[PDB]
């Protein structure tokens, strides 16, 4: 075993160096420290060019020396997909991590795949429904498109996200994956706990009539762990895609924190970094992510992935290389959560393809027209409010102005798993019956 | 590599001369015979190594103060600012198309 | 001490053990027989990564060269440097390994333009992806061109009709220009673009095919989803015949987007010079920034304001100076260039955005504050230039295009006056409400492009105040009533005579009296 | 942006 | 194509050219020849002052270093290796790193010494 | 191995090739340093304190494992810097076993939910933004506005309910002071010792004399310390003290090694730096122990910057945030809770289930003071509707205000809550309610107190006993 | 600014400078003039907050 057993060479933080002496992997393979305390999972990113390979590693490198062996798998990442996944918690290799025996695969795919081609793409634009105001009227979400939810820290896009859970993932029939990349690891437990509760995960030997897969990388994981657990949970849910066939669901917590994970990772493989601190390869790595989240002819994957901004910045380069990639765009403001509205979805900056005369109605599409325009004729007034006072505003602007607080507060509500903390209970309203209040 | 592996080249550790012998004999007509392609050795002078932008970085001029106006041959004259540690950077107080690289 | 000197190595290279192991690995006596990698036609892979290899060898590349790695995956020989060469990839690199050969092609990049080439969903290399099998009648000619020079171009005269009335009117374009359409995500550029091509569609069945019209659509850095649902759409309405579509989307690897202008510009300028008309529309040309910013990053080249490189200015400007109406003795043909750059909260003083601004003749500001008031398109009529001007502008349209761009412009100073609902002047109020009806007038639905003649009358109903007794609320369907209960003949004379003649503005004055309006 | 708020800031001061 | 391995792995760039230096004697087992080569060596720049100036003058032109370093090394016995391993170090004006390559092929050789 | 080169916090350590990647280093002059950057041809050592005394050739030896803290049960009431090593002047730990600083977080099956509070003693954060243990709850602030103080009363209020509950549910609280001046953590630690918790509180002090890694590490040490009391069927409370400095040290360490910088020239894993520490601050379930630890970071913003760069970092993993107005604190109302902006996302399904019954009301009626307030700033209208609820909110604010180092048993903050939003406390001078809020809680009875606390809920015999028993209280004001 | 008034061509009259606006090398009857067009242009951009 001289050939096909490299030495680790060198270690910078969660970049590890491998030497070897012949037969380099290729990139994006997976190879194996011998004698770490827990399976350290390193996988190559570059190709040094004095018989050295650049991996990532999948866990913490504290405790490497540079003597160590490393094995190669000659082949990427690979996780256990098919149906006896349902119902288990995974961590970025394919592990089980909720402690219920090891994992029922029928395949073992790996995690770096192409995209799907031009001619395998479907164009449908069917609505999905889901109980909120501000969603159902101004944005409405594509059956099988990609949905992100913008704004950050503290504005309710992790609680939004367990609502368009709890309302559409019980009533859509096919599968769900959760892929937790980087959130709380609390928050974790939280959903694991209430998807027991709520049956959509089961235990015991009736594991497989459950209906969620879960995936967790949470932010307690290093950066090569990170990069990789939405990889990890697009693979689960390709299976279910392109094999199984049926349409599932895939929501993916904070995606901002993949695009983090590999700046975090891409400082130290001594790239150039690009603006204002982050990789230059973010576009081409957020699209070879974000491309594997199509619906083909076959399946159909609905995605819900969270996208948080960094200090509230929507001209960081982070979301707004992400705002090209998502059918429908539900930005969060913090200045609209400082008022109590909740959900604080902005209604001037959340648009929609599926906003359409064609497709959801000419009704829906001037109701939605209208509330906009009057919401930012009320947006142009704000200063003449503030410094001059409701006491001078000509007639019609001083009902426009009454129209759009009515509609403020109107477009807040209630949510189904917010009552935990605010006491109202949620009301989950009905497409239609909103589109005639509004 | 140390230094501690790099000092004991110091003492002659060869245990043969069947190189060092006959050499030394060779390389003082070898080096005779390309006299015309050298340019005489500069210790206490100073050889223009690069020039670029009105900066040119000198090899040599083992004694200049850190600030003293040197004299090109080019009649331009220069200000010694950063010494570095095998050649001397200086500026160019002019024209910088009067000074080649030598 | 005599030793101090050779003690830390000064190296004038950095792969010099690629360099003596061509010269130590002869040694062996039994490796004289022919055990050595020729170096002067082929290429070793040093270190692959990111989408960049570095190859040693390839004497005889040049810069610009598109060479062939064994894998298969194609690249183009971008950085030469004194001891390598700098490879960029054009696909995925997790088939390249140290040590693969690299083959050159002793070609610079090449793409398949000709007349079979409408309608085909290629990439910024030249495979279709459509799945209609390869490109049949086509010739291979070059993506980086010298633009054509000052003997060969000429005045832009003939007009090219978009179907807006928010551009047909105040920003007009002529058929051989370069008209920027620059506003902030989601605002309806891309509607503009489209709006642009399927009026070209409702055009082509009416001129001579000397006049005609061919599309081209770069989609760079887009979803893949958007363009099958853009060839869906262009399908739908049968423009797909005088469309091409260059798709390098954000799945595709980052010299794919660099070169998908490049690559539409050469599959668009074959029309340019063969006599007929092209129109191409670089849609998001700064994610093809990004993209050269990303390639050039990782190949150490060093960074400007906000890390892009020095010559992304000429990366635009070497792209869109071969947008140029030709003279008559090359052939007459035109190509008018219709780049997209999108801007961040409206910070119009970014690098890419000034650039692109500098370069382009005219500029379609669509400013996301305005895209909520109603008015779609978002056109700010205010920092909107077209520096054709009235050269280019359709005549009948020129009649009332002054009296529009000053009435706009009286309205845009009215504004911060109108809060004040007692505050009446009786002048004021007259342009504060004209400036809402030409306002209002301006509004389309999208994929709804209107034809030239249309526009005209429409607007100049609403210029000479036969929509002035209405409300300021049913402009958008009184416009609708206008066009419809008029004559056929109107129109079918003023798209004839191209003009609106004393002969006629007695005709259609009096048609607007036989109107029906939705308000009195 | 760092021009607009510039010129806000110039509006607010003179009202 | 078949070079025998290394004993023990090592830095970069000067220790690279001591691991083929290793490997190309170890393939031809004249390992203890070209270390006495480069002893010899090391001492001939400690003697001279006409060789020491091939490697720290900057202003010296290739061609004649090039072609010093083949006419002197042309006789005397010297090993292939040597020759061409110092011809292909005076090409590129890698002459100052005989001091670093030569130290650490002392340390792969006594990795084989044992 | 030796030393290449010292110098802007790095150690180029030649040799040291069975060194492990963030192995405990420890050079000749005695100065500790951790392996960081384990590079091909040296090994990069951050050094753990003033390197002025390290020199180019000085020999640095490898301790044979990773970078260990003595931790355990003889810390408690020892003053440790970033090391554990103490600096109070009392002998080397006894009783003590070291253990690492840097490990995982227990996974998502090894937490389990949050049911027990951990009562902080101020009763304004106790009756708006409840905290169970378990709890990440950021207190984010301005300069000078009293974080430390709620902090410390949170700790001094733990030492006073130790006694009175059994040994299975006893709080040992962990301050870790990053980036301090030593002169306050003089004071500090002379208060934690004059009222006596210093029996149950570690003080980690890397005050801002120190080196950087000294100011980096300090909050891995302490959360080993407190480490060592969640994962043995204990339950800890920890305080970061300005977990800003402890980011602006990593940012010194980030950008001394060339690394390239992001977001307000902080490095691009400070989002991992506080993901990694505020992580370990857990609930296990009932199979790891049923341990817990409580982590209160404390943050410095400027001038209510909220959308800094750090303070949305520790935002988005901390469970809830309190937000401390200054505008609120200079105007006498301490402790300046901002009650539109702190929130505790644990909350109220594991708090004190009589304050659940008796501060709905409570946060209600700041609710509805908060919307007059927003629209009675200028005197216009009385309109009577706006105006009892503007008096009421008024009482509350008054009622929520606090002397400092005085922590409130959770039944007195009850009692005291039940009679300010019931109108007990009614038509009372409103610069008298804090008079008459000590005045109820010294003249009902302590076996209405004892049983309070002995019950948890409000029973239907209670609040008519206390109803009748707030009717004989000689409220100043009449 | 001016260029969105209309007013072509859009010099700014109170940026543009020169040399020869000294009275010695043209004379006071075009200084005077120049400094009071720029005197009035300077007021009414000064009162442009309030008539606004
Ligand atoms: N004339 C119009 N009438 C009504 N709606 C329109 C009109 N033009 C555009 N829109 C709407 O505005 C939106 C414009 O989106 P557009 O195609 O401009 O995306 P973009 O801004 O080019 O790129 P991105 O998707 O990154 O924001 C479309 O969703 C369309 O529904
Ligand atoms: N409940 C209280 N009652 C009276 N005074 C208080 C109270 N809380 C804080 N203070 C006063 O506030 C001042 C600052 O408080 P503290 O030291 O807690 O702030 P801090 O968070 O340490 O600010 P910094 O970290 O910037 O020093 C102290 O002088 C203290 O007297
Ligand atoms: N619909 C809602 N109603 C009331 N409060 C909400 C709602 N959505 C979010 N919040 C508040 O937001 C806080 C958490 O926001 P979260 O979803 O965690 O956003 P993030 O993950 O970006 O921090 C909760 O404590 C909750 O009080
Ligand atoms: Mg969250
Ligand atoms: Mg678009
Ligand atoms: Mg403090």
């Amino acid at each position: 075993p001289a050939i096909d057993a490299g030495y680790v060479s060198q270690v910078i933080g969660p970049v590890v160096d491998v030497r070897f002496d012949g037969e380099l992997p290729s990139i994006l393979s997976s190879l194996e420290v011998e004698g770490h305390s827990v399976r350290l999972v390193l996988e190559v990113a570059q190709h040094m060019g004095d018989n050295t390979v650049r991996c990532i590693a999948m866990d913490s490198t504290d405790g490497l020396v540079r003597g160590q062996k490393v094995v190669d798998t000659g082949s990427p990442i690979k996780v256990p997909v098919g149906r006896g996944t349902l119902g288990r918690i995974m961590n970025v290799i394919g592990e089980p991590v909720d402690e219920q025996g090891p994992i029922d695969a029928a395949d073992i795919w790996s995690i770096h795949r192409e995209a799907p081609e031009f001619t395998e793409q479907s164009t449908e634009q069917e609505i999905l429904v889901t109980g909120i105001k501000v969603v159902d009227l101004l944005a409405p979400y594509q059956r099988g498109g990609k949905i992100g939810l913008f704004g950050g820290a503290g504005v309710g896009k992790t609680v939004l996200i367990m609502e368009l859970i709890n309302n559409v993932a019980k009533a859509h029939g096919g599968f769900s994956v959760f892929a937790g990349v980087g959130e709380r690891t609390r928050e974790g437990n939280d959903l694991y706990r209430e998807m027991i509760e709520s049956g959509v995960i089961k235990l015991g030997a009736e594991r497989g009539n459950s209906k969620c897969t879960l995936v967790y990388g949470q932010m307690n994981e290093p950066p090569g762990a990170r990069a990789r657990v939405a990889l990890t949970g697009l693979t689960v849910a390709e299976y279910f895609r392109d094999i199984e066939g049926q349409d599932v669901l895939l929501f993916v917590d904070n995606i901002f924190r993949f695009t983090q994970a590999n700046s975090e990772v891409s400082a130290l493989l001594g790239r150039i970094p690009s603006a204002v601190g982050y990789q230059p390869t973010l576009a081409t790595d957020l699209g070879g992510l974000q491309e594997r989240i199509t619906t083909t002819t076959k399946g159909s994957i609905t995605s819900v992935q969270a996208v948080y901004v960094p200090a509230d910045d929507l001209t960081d380069p982070a979301p707004a290389t992400t705002f090209a990639h998502l059918d429908a765009t539900t930005v969060l403001s913090r200045s609209i959560a400082e008022l109590g509205i909740y959900p604080a979805v902005d209604p001037l900056d959340s648009t929609s393809r599926m906003l359409n005369p064609n497709v959801i109605g000419a009704e829906h599409y001037n109701v939605a027209r209208g509330v906009q325009k009057v919401l930012q004729d009320y947006k142009n007034l704000q200063d003449i409010i503030a410094i001059l006072g409701m006491d001078e505003l000509s007639e019609e602007d001083k009902l426009t102005v009454a129209r759009a607080r009515k509609i403020q507060r109107f477009l807040s509500q209630p949510f189904q798993v917010a009552e935990v903390f605010t006491g109202t209970p949620g009301k989950y309203v009905d497409l239609a019956d909103t589109i005639s209040g509004f | 590599a140390d230094a501690k592996a790099l000092d004991e080249l110091r003492k002659p550790k060869f245990s043969s001369k069947y190189l060092i012998q006959h050499v030394s004999q060779k390389l003082i007509p070898a080096v005779k015979e390309w006299e015309k392609s050298y340019q005489p050795p500069v210790i206490h002078l100073g050889r223009v190594l690069s020039v670029g932008d009105g900066i040119a970085r000198v090899y040599g001029l083992k004694s200049v103060q850190a600030g003293e106006l040197v004299c090109f041959d080019s009649g331009v004259k220069g200000m010694a600012l950063n010494l570095q540690a095998d050649h001397v950077g200086v500026v160019v107080f002019g024209n910088d198309s009067v000074i080649h690289q030598g | 001490k005599a030793l101090d000197e050779l003690r830390k190595p000064k190296f004038s290279s950095k792969y010099l053990i690629q360099h003596v192991s061509q010269k130590l690995i002869p040694a062996v006596k039994e490796w004289e027989k022919s055990y050595q990698p020729p170096v002067i036609h082929l290429g070793r892979v040093l270190s692959v990564g990111d989408g960049i290899a570095r190859v040693y060898g390839l004497k005889s590349v040049q810069a610009g060269e598109l060479v062939c790695f064994d894998s298969g995956v194609k690249g183009m020989a971008l950085n030469l440097q004194a001891d390598h060469v700098g490879v960029v990839v054009f696909g995925n690199d997790s088939v390249i390994h140290q040590g693969d050969l690299v083959y050159r092609t002793g070609q610079i990049v090449n793409v398949p333009i000709g007349p079979g080439t409408l309608g085909r969903v290629t990439d910024g290399l030249g495979q279709p992806i459509d799945g209609k099998g390869p490109l049949t009648n086509v010739r291979s000619s070059l993506v980086e061109v010298k633009a054509p020079g000052i003997i060969a171009r000429q005045s832009v005269r003939e007009p090219l009709f978009t179907g807006v009335k928010a551009v047909d009117a105040l920003v007009p374009i002529g058929r051989g220009q370069r008209e920027l359409i620059i506003g902030d995500r989601q605002t309806g550029k891309t509607a503009v673009a489209i709006d642009a091509i399927i009026h070209q569609k409702n055009c082509n069945e009416q001129v001579p095919k000397a006049q005609r019209v061919y599309c081209v659509y770069v989609a760079v850095g887009q979803k893949r989803s958007t363009v099958a649902q853009l060839v869906k759409l262009f399908t739908q309405t049968g423009a797909m015949r005088y469309t091409i579509m260059v798709s390098a989307t954000a799945s595709d690897a980052a010299p794919l987007q660099f070169l998908a202008p490049y690559s539409g510009c050469a599959m668009a300028e074959y029309f340019r010079d063969t006599g007929k008309h092209g129109l191409i529309i670089y849609d998001d040309l700064s994610k093809q920034s990004v993209a050269y910013r990303q390639m050039s990053l990782l190949l150490r080249r060093p960074p400007g304001r906000e890390a892009f490189p020095g010559d992304v200015f000429y990366l635009h400007s070497r792209l869109l100076e071969r947008a140029a109406k030709l003279s008559k003795e090359l052939g007459g043909g035109s190509l008018t260039a219709f780049p997209v750059i999108e801007t961040q909260a409206g910070d119009v003083s970014a690098y890419i955005a000034t650039n692109v601004i500098s370069i382009t003749d005219g500029q379609i500001f669509l400013e996301t504050e305005l895209f909520y008031k109603g008015i779609r398109p978002a056109l700010n009529v205010g920092l909107s230039v077209s520096r054709v001007g009235s050269a280019a502008q359709f005549p009948g349209m020129k009649q009332v295009a002054g009296t529009l761009k000053l009435e706009l412009a009286q309205y845009r100073e009215v504004a911060a006056f109108a809060q004040f609902g007692s505050d009446l002047d009786a002048a004021t109020q007259y342009v504060l409400e004209r400036g809402a009806r030409l306002t209002e007038m301006l509004k389309q639905k999208q994929f709804a492009p209107i034809p030239i003649e249309r526009q005209t009358v429409a607007v100049y109903a609403a210029t000479k105040g036969f929509l002035d007794k209405v409300r300021v609320q049913d402009i958008v369907a009184a416009e609708e009533a206008v066009i419809s209960q008029v004559n056929p003949a109107v129109f079918k004379i003023l798209k004839a005579n191209g003009k609106i003649t004393p002969a006629l503005d007695a005709h259609l004055k009096a048609e607007l009296r036989k109107v029906k309006l939705p308000g009195a | 942006s760092n021009q607009a708020v510039k010129q806000r800031i110039r509006a607010i001061k003179n009202i | 194509l078949k070079l025998p391995t290394a004993p023990l792995q090592l830095s970069g760039t000067s220790a690279q050219i001591a691991t083929l230096l290793w490997q190309v004697a170890a393939k031809e087992n004249q390992l203890d020849k070209v270390q006495d080569e480069l002893y010899q060596f090391i001492e001939l720049f400690k003697q001279h002052s006409e060789l020491r100036r091939l490697a720290t003058d900057p202003f010296v032109p290739t061609l004649v270093r090039t072609k010093i370093i083949s006419s002197v090394l042309k006789d005397s016995g010297a090993s292939e290796i040597t020759k061409k391993l110092f011809e292909a170090l005076a090409d590129e004006g890698a002459l100052s790193a005989l001091l670093e390559v030569t130290v650490n092929y002392e340390e792969l050789m006594l990795a084989h010494k044992k």
